[PDB]
């Protein structure tokens, strides 16, 4: 099976600059196999360069896509405000399709730390047999964050969902919820829910913790 | 100029099956491979499955190889997707994608006509109201002036869900979360705010959600609470 690989994760750039996006095959490959295509906000996948190299009908030059072998790039010159979103490259050879994890390109913006807050469950929610407790992470950059959640110095594993807002539009950060849902009873069979995250804005990770009955 | 038209949405059970219609307007049908390639949400492009109508020429995506199946009613010049034996990795929005530009049959291209996509949400859960449970401020919540605040809207069906702060009046440093497909089937989200600290005395603070599927309405006042 022919996999494929995107870096980086999160590509910061602003209105003028130029940034090359990176896909690597798992095998050597022709380039006459690779794909890349650009996803906006909300609407479907568009094709921007088939054949390594051979711009799509209508996409504009600032999109160029270059490799052989296993790397293969595609770089955005003088970006525009129209071109942050989502690219992934694909590969087409063979009987079996694969496309990339793919790699956002956000609005590039000095580093800021986020601020965090922990919310324990209401009263109101225990009642009915369940506890979601929320770590808040407000207004950072870069997108990269990670969240983990300990209960009496217990890490959890699969028992929590984070979601993100999109990059806002003024000051160009990022906002993060991460949700940690227990049952009543396991609830209340602990003391300490922590919320502990690491940030690049952060010279060390924050800890936000609280204990339960004395919240 | 081909354009590719698929079938609306639709929710599914666990263990059910779906079927997505996709039918080419304005070109040819057994000529260029249509290509089915699905979103989960927020993760990358998968390639599901591809086959050139009526000449036959396919091939599924080896996670797909017992569930999948692509055909066509030739007649009716529209092609179909089947995924049996649902589960929740297969939620997402489904494309229908081909390759435009005698006759022959060609299955190797890249796709520039892309369907506007088929959501599909496997869960067993029915129509239903959410309940509103504060995420009250308290120290934890609180820096230097600054309190956060919010509330959770948790286990509703179908989406979407609207939630303003103060009967709209309070907008700025809003930040209602995109929602999210709990284990259960049913969405949840969080929306926060954050206002001066000075305020939670004097200020009151009300998350105005309305479930319009339900008509559920719930104008919930967050308190401040000692933790
Ligand atoms: C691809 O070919 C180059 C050149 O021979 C070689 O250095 C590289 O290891 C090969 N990689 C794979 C994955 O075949």
């Amino acid at each position: 099976e022919i996999v494929l690989t995107q870096s980086p994760v999160t590509l910061s750039l602003s209105s003028g600059e130029t940034g090359t996006l990176s896909c690597r095959a798992s095998q050597n490959i022709s380039s006459s196999w690779i794909a890349w295509y650009q996803q906006r906000r909300g609407q479907v996948p568009r094709l921007l360069i088939s054949a390594a190299s051979a711009r799509a009908a209508g996409i504009p030059d600032r999109f160029t896509g270059r490799g052989s072998g296993t790397d293969f790039t595609l770089t955005i010159t003088r970006l525009e405000p129209e071109d942050f979103g989502v690219y992934s490259c694909q590969y087409y050879g063979g009987s079996f399709f694969t496309f990339g994890p793919g790699t956002q390109v956000d609005v590039k913006r000095t580093v800021a730390a986020p601020s965090v807050f922990i919310f324990p469950p209401s009263d109101e929610q225990l009642k009915s047999g369940t506890a979601s407790v929320v770590c808040l992470l407000n207004n950072f950059y870069p997108r990269e964050a990670k969240v983990q959640w300990k209960v009496d110095n217990a890490l959890q594993s699969g028992n929590s969902q984070e979601s993100v807002t999109e990059q806002d539009s003024k000051d160009s950060t990022y906002s993060l919820s991460s949700t940690l849902t227990l049952s009543k009873a396991d609830y209340e069979k602990h003391k300490v829910y922590a919320c502990e995250v690491t940030h690049q804005g952060l010279s060390s990770p924050v800890t936000k913790s609280f204990n339960r009955g004395e919240c | 100029q081909v354009q590719l038209v698929q079938s609306g949405a639709e929710v599914r059970k666990p263990g059910s099956s779906v079927t997505i219609s996709c039918k080419p307007v304005g070109g040819t049908f057994t000529n260029f491979a249509i290509h089915w390639v699905r979103q989960a949400p927020g993760q990358g492009l998968e390639w599901v499955g591809g086959r050139v109508p009526v000449v036959g020429i396919y091939k599924y995506g080896k996670k797909f190889h017992d569930r999948l199946r692509l055909y066509e009613d030739d007649p009716m010049k529209t092609v179909f997707l089947e995924l049996r034996s649902l589960t929740s990795d297969d939620t997402g929005v489904y494309y229908c994608t081909r390759w435009r530009g005698d006759t022959s049959s060609y299955y190797n291209d890249a796709s520039d006509v892309w369907g506007p996509g088929t959501k599909v949400i496997v869960s067993a859960a029915s129509t239903k109201g959410p309940s509103v449970f504060p995420l009250a401020p308290s120290s934890k919540s609180t820096s230097g002036g600054t309190a956060a605040l919010g509330c959770l809207v948790k286990d509703y069906f179908p989406e979407p869900v609207t939630v303003s702060w103060n009967s709209g009046a309070l907008t700025s440093g809003v930040h209602t979360f995109p929602a999210v497909l709990q284990s259960s089937g049913l969405y949840s989200l969080s929306s926060v705010v954050t206002v001066p600290s000075s305020s939670l005395g004097t200020q009151t603070y009300i998350c105005n959600v309305n479930h319009k599927p339900s008509n559920t309405k719930v104008d919930k006042k967050v308190e401040p609470k000692s933790c």
